């Protein structure tokens, strides 16, 4: 039942 | 090379666990790749025309703890081990590269770049070889042209003695299909 978590990002340039 | 990164955390130990069990995720989304966890592993989605696509491997049929609660999955293809989430709004949506270069950037989750040779449809060699500890983790991270656009997500190391020679990716020509055949 768990969800999947965003705990972070990469940003591109 | 011409394409760089850098990361940004969100969360950690304790938050990861309680988001996980709510299913909801008010924090403010950004950036072309998001960087995911689940009890167990650790992967990337790479956002492509309003999708975060990732890995069945990592995600297996799990929803996105989203900011109106669990998103569910818009795209399922066990066979390719490919998912995808309607993207979060400040998710930066990528656009497919169609022309195809010869070199590939990988973009892990420590937000290194990693230049890549195509070596077929789904297949591309290192340039220089690296760890397979150094690759696992970025798993649905996107393969880049020079040109920034998108022509995979990272699926499966090709290695041999703890060494990564050549990297195998789900091409954004298979996200059509899937997203056809639904
Ligand atoms: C080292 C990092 C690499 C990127 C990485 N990936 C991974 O760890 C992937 C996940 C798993 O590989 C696959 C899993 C599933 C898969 C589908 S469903 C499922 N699981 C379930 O249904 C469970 C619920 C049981 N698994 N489908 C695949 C498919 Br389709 C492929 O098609 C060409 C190729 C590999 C696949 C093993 N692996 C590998 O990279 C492994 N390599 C490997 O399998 O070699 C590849 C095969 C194609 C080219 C060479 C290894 C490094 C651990 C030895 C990661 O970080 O997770
Ligand atoms: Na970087």
């Amino acid at each position: 039942k768990g969800s999947v978590v965003i705990v972070g990002r990469i940003i591109l340039s | 090379a011409p394409i760089t990164a850098y990361s940004q955390q969100t969360r950690g130990l304790l938050g990861c666990i309680i988001t996980s069990l709510t299913g909801r995720d008010k924090n403010q989304v950004d950036g072309e790749v998001q960087v995911l966890s689940t009890a167990t592993q650790s992967f990337l989605a790479t956002c492509v025309n309003g999708v975060c696509w990732t890995v069945y491997h990592g995600a297996g049929s799990k929803t996105l703890a989203g900011p109106k609660g669990p998103i569910t999955q818009m795209y399922t293809n066990v066979d390719q081990d490919l998912v995808g989430w309607p993207a979060p709004p400040g998710a930066r949506s990528m656009t497919p590269c169609t022309c195809g270069s010869s070199d590939l950037y990988l973009v892990t989750r420590h937000a290194d770049v990693i230049p890549v040779r195509r070596r077929g449809d789904s297949r591309g060699s290192l340039l220089s070889p690296r760890p397979v500890s150094y690759l696992k983790g970025s798993s649905g991270g996107p393969l880049l042209c020079p040109s920034g656009h998108v022509v995979g997500i990272f699926r499966a190391a090709v290695c041999t003695r703890g060494v990564a020679k050549a990297v195998d990716f789900i091409p954004v020509e298979s996200m059509e299909t899937t997203m056809r055949a639904s």
